């Protein structure tokens, strides 16, 4: 999920750009 | 890019400005 | 009517924090 | 959506919740 | 309704959003 | 106080609710 | 003049950095 | 009240300190 | 066009979250 | 200055990055 | 004025807010 | 930097208005 990935760790742009529609 | 832990409201605003008119989704239990 | 931009973000905040463990999709234009 | 009732009118954390999944 | 932690600005915009027309008040010194 | 209770400790909309006007 | 809800959101937050320890009531109308 | 004041012309945290406890 | 006070507070979230360490200068009337 | 742009039509984070340092 | 640890985006709001029409700079890496 | 100074510690306005333009 991006909790895990973007708020347990540190994620780039790209990263929070797959939880888009 | 902030490189930086977004957590809570936070990550939703990144989500929310990163995707634009594409929206996104968003689950906590995750 | 207002900015739907700003708006939008404000909405945003309102469902992570009503919405919780549910989730959530945000579609502006569906 | 959520911006077409919300944005034009004031919405409710209720209101908003009727957007939750 | 969001189950974790409201601190800071983040406890006063819940306050806000949830208490509406009601108002809200706000001490931190508690 | 709201804080002890919504930031020191998890709280619920009924309880944020108990500190309205 | 601006959407008043949306403006208010920003209010509080202001006084929730200004006004620190004091504390503060947010009654839109009184 | 603050909004009266603040949500028509900008406001700086002066003008909003007026309105704290 | 919207009210720029709130929106400027909306775009300085943005650079903080966009620029990250390169961090930006905010001036609303160079 | 990106208030100019940003503030009277909807920048995405694109547009916003060339504000930035 | 909060008494408090003022960090991320908060800081920035923060800076956004007190210094106005002054404008203000942002570097994290500091 | 106002970080270190405000993020890491804590400051008063006028230590965060030592940071504008
Ligand atoms: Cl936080
Ligand atoms: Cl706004
Ligand atoms: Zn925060
Ligand atoms: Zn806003």
């Amino acid at each position: 999920g991006i909790v895990e990935q973007c708020c347990h760790s540190i994620c780039s742009l790209y990263q929070v750009e797959n939880y888009c529609n | 890019f902030v490189n930086q832990h977004l957590c809570g409201s936070h990550l939703v605003e990144a989500l929310y400005l990163v995707c634009g008119e594409r929206g996104f989704f968003y689950t906590p239990k995750a």
